[PDB]
């Protein structure tokens, strides 16, 4: 009831200021074991989850939703949001994943954990794609907010009031993306093409999350890593 | 759920 | 490439012409549904559709310009997505029901017959309601289905640059269609976004469907055709 | 592969 009043510049400003902090890892740069690396990654993810929730409530229109629907959106999208963040900060590091400023991992270190190098390859490919497109920070925060609102909306009485509100905010972010591109001097045809290019990447990000959810579940059942209660509940929501 | 508590506590 | 020299109207016509037919199911009304028989019907149908999909893909502008290895990869990656968006499309005018075939129209309660399938049905039905709420047009649908074919597996790979040029052409085509339909400039990029974001849900349904199909196979519920076994194996679950 | 074979003529 207020996010609709935001201008394109104000949407960007609100999103930029809502950005979560970049966290460090406990990593003592002692060599990796398989359990060691999974520990670092999951510990990091768990701490990031806490900040993600603060961020989500600062995403324009999110607090207007019921507490139930906020839970559903975050449960659905949390790994997607973690991954696009990872991919974004890894953009200027070709062939490397910047989980934290003190935890920069190349592809072959994905092999430390069974079945993780396939996940790394997908993440790196996405980062390479962002780098190819020269993805801007302002575009990035728009994309991440889109993921939060869109990923779980299809799996939702006056429930339509929530859905229509979410879609109305989604259109606003689309307007914001286009605004950024027009401001960058892109022609009308180039704006529509770039918009499409950015959104189709979200299809691959969804794919990576689904794959990552399965991998994380497999590592869980084997108990190579003790997952936090919060992380376990987020994983449980996808009921694999 | 923990997520419930976190969303209420800001 | 001749695909890039195609106009928007030429893109639409080619895609509409390449549209595969609506096949029938082996549905036998003389016997009640079992988990096995229903899975048998659906996988039998998917198998026959796959043959049509392969030949359809070869008629998608720019696709045959790719190596056989890249064609294989794209189809292996997107085949279930493509089956699902087709199902969702022909289910549009049937609220609460999925039209797998003209003789196989199923609701969510019939999905309960197979363990864990009603969850898939619900997602498919929700997508169908979304397309119906958006009043998705046939011309838009064939653009979306072709986008899925080219895009879904492109990030798992210049061959990549050729694919992106074609994808841009389809974007131009979608915009062209919306403008021709009278949508304002703002409405155009808004609708474009709405349509493409649904592809994220379709990708999601595919991943879930792949795991469910794999689950049925590994419990010997249903014998999958050699083609289906290969398409499924490509995802390495 | 069947798919590879089917993608030919
Ligand atoms: C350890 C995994 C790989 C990366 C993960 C991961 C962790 C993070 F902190 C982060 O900011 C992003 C991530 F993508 C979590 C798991 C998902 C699938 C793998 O198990
Ligand atoms: C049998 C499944 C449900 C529907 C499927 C399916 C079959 C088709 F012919 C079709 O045109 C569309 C489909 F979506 C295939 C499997 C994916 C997940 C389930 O196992």
């Amino acid at each position: 009831s207020l996010a609709l009043s935001l201008t394109a510049d104000q949407m960007v400003s609100a999103l930029l200021d809502a950005e979560p902090p970049i966290l460090y890892s406990e990593y003592d740069p002692r060599p990796f074991s398989e359990a060691s690396m999974m520990g670092l990654l999951t510990n990091l993810a768990d701490r990031e989850l806490v900040h993600m929730i603060n961020w989500a409530k600062r995403v324009p229109g999110f607090v207007d939703l019921t507490l139930h629907d906020q839970v559903h959106l975050l449960e659905c999208a949390w790994l997607e949001i973690l991954m696009i963040g990872l991919v974004w900060r890894s953009m200027e590091h070709p062939g490397k994943l910047l989980f934290a400023p003190n935890l920069l991992l190349d592809r072959n270190q994905g092999k430390c954990v069974e079945g993780m190098v396939e996940i790394f390859d997908m993440l790196l490919a996405t980062s390479s794609r962002f780098r190819m497109m020269n993805l801007q920070g302002e575009e990035f925060v728009c994309l991440k907010s889109i993921i939060l609102l869109n990923s779980g909306v299809y799996t939702f009485l006056k429930s339509l009031e929530e859905k229509d509100h979410i879609h109305r905010v989604l259109d606003k972010i689309t307007d914001t993306l286009i605004h950024l591109m027009a401001k960058a001097g892109l022609t009308l045809q180039q704006q529509h093409q770039r918009l499409a290019q950015l959104l189709l990447i979200l299809s691959h990000i969804r794919h990576m999350s689904n794959k990552g959810m399965e991998h994380l579940y497999s590592m869980k059942c084997k108990n190579v890593v003790p997952l936090s209660d919060l992380l376990l509940e987020m994983l449980d929501a996808h009921r694999l | 759920k923990i997520l419930h508590r976190l969303l209420q506590d800001s």
